[PDB]
């Protein structure tokens, strides 16, 4: 079977710019579990970006954290970029601080 | 209150060259404690949790050597089933398994139970009583048959029962200054006008522990679901978790709806008003 | 700690 991943950007704290914080990816209620995620700055890939290890709730449905270290800004724009076999083409997600 | 120690395995064949992804994840409750990971460079069960790191190499050498040869029992049972299903070699599948037991606020054992489950739907699962299997379809039956001629389920029961409970006391004991400790939620409430008729209120749950949580809208007492918006809980990253709760308002009266929160860590449940 | 054994399915 397969189940498209559902998406969450956020960060680990409040966002405020200047200020060190955590900017996460959470990807889950997805199957089968191979997955590629990237975190983005202004369009570009984030290199240094890690991911917790693989686990699955009741419906054997997969989740997983991807984050990075980051600090806020007013212009820099952040997002996730998803790919899963259930999507026709690549998922970009914009981080919205409010969510 | 109560607690739990769980593995969660899965096992994913790549037909295009080598062996299987292996990874194994333990959790005490809501805190990963072990992993190991067939792509790492340990090759070792490797520790994440501080209190866990003070086990003995004896403790470490097991442990590896048991996932290890879990992981090998995957690899077999990958291309088991595959014939069992009457599969291509060319295709990549999947297992998956979780087992734990729990016990409760006098450390008694509560239950147990282990189920697995190919390509994300269940293949065979332990009966609540510990004593024989439930098959989902044929293939899974023709397991069953092979595991009640062999008594796998009582091997199963006896570490479930026995071995299970006693490491995770031992864990609770060693790591009680965080895993017998709770993280109330902090909460909060941000209010974004959508017009200048409706208004979005969302009700912040964070940096709580553990991740179980209940959150409501309430308008004039009575709960509401209608207009409101509510997101799956969400690590941190710190070990910690977070949720919200969305409803849409008329402005001006914003007055008449309380969030509510639930969570073990809150003696007496919290309503915010805005 | 985990599970020692693993009959094959």
């Amino acid at each position: 079977i397969q189940r498209t991943p559902k998406i969450q950007v956020y960060s680990r704290h409040p966002a405020e710019n200047g200020k060190s914080n955590f900017l996460n990816c959470y990807v889950s209620g997805f199957h089968p579990s191979d997955i590629e995620v990237d975190l983005l700055k202004n369009g570009e890939r984030i290199e240094k970006v890690e991911h917790s290890d693989l686990s699955f709730s009741k419906d054997w449905s997969f989740y997983l954290l991807y984050y990075t270290e980051f600090t806020p800004t007013e212009k820099d724009e952040y997002a996730c970029r998803v790919n899963h076999v259930t999507l026709s083409q690549p998922k970009i997600v914009k981080w919205d601080r409010d969510m | 209150g109560s607690h739990s120690m769980r593995y969660f395995y899965t096992s994913v064949s790549r037909p295009g060259r080598g062996e299987p992804r292996f990874i194994a994840v333990g959790y005490v409750d809501d805190t990963q404690f072990v992993r190991f990971d067939s792509d790492a460079a340990s090759q070792r069960m490797e520790p994440r949790a501080p209190w866990i790191e003070q086990e003995g190499p004896e403790y470490w050498d097991r442990n590896t050597r048991n996932v290890k040869a879990q992981s090998q029992t995957d690899r077999v049972d990958l291309g088991t089933l595959r014939g069992y299903y009457n599969q291509s070699e060319a295709g990549s599948h999947t297992i998956q398994m979780m087992y734990g037991c729990d016990v409760g606020s006098d450390g008694r054992f509560l239950r147990g139970y282990r189920q697995d489950a190919y390509d994300g739907k269940d293949y065979i699962a332990l009966k609540e009583d510990l004593r024989s299997w439930t098959a989902a379809d044929m293939a899974a039956q023709t397991t069953k048959h092979k595991w009640e001629a062999a008594h796998v389920a009582e091997q199963w029961r006896a570490y479930l029962e026995g071995t299970c409970v006693e490491w995770l006391r031992r864990y609770l004991e060693n790591g009680k200054e965080t895993l017998q400790r709770t993280d109330a939620p902090k909460t909060h409430m941000t209010h974004h006008a959508v017009s200048d008729h409706e208004a979005t209120l969302r009700c912040w749950a964070l940096s709580f522990y553990p991740a179980e949580i209940t959150l409501t809208w309430q308008r004039d007492g009575e709960d509401q679901t209608q207009d409101t918006e509510l997101v799956e809980t969400r690590p941190a990253g710190d070990g910690t978790f977070q949720k919200w709760v969305a409803v849409v308002v008329p402005s001006g009266q914003e007055q008449r709806y309380t969030c509510h929160v639930q969570h073990e860590g809150l003696p007496k449940p919290l309503t915010l008003r805005w | 700690a985990i599970f020692q054994s693993s009959m094959t399915k």
